[PDB]
């Protein structure tokens, strides 16, 4: 996993490129992505940790 | 309603003149 880095990702399938920081956001357990009100992912849960 | 800041490639430019500087044109008028 990186951080404060700006990288080509793929989480379970989703494809993006961003620079992922640590969010206060909490999820709810069943979802995984997060979405904006322009359906641009704004989050992102790793499977993993 | 609500880094260039946004992820299609969009991008807000500020204005020449400030907000603050406006009211200052408008104060002296
Ligand atoms: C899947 O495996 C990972 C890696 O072993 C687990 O992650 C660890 O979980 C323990 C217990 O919660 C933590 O103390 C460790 O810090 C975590 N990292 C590692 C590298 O061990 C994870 O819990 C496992 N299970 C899942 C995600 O279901």
């Amino acid at each position: 996993l990186v951080k404060n880095k700006c990288v080509n990702f793929n989480f379970n399938g989703l494809t993006g490129t961003g620079v992922l920081t640590e969010s206060n956001k909490k999820f709810l357990p069943f979802q995984q992505f997060g979405r904006d009100i322009a359906d641009t992912t704004d989050a992102v849960r790793d499977p993993q940790t | 309603a609500d880094c260039a800041q946004k992820f299609n490639g969009l991008t807000v430019l500020p204005p020449l003149l400030t907000d603050e500087m406006i009211a200052q044109y408008t104060s002296a008028l």
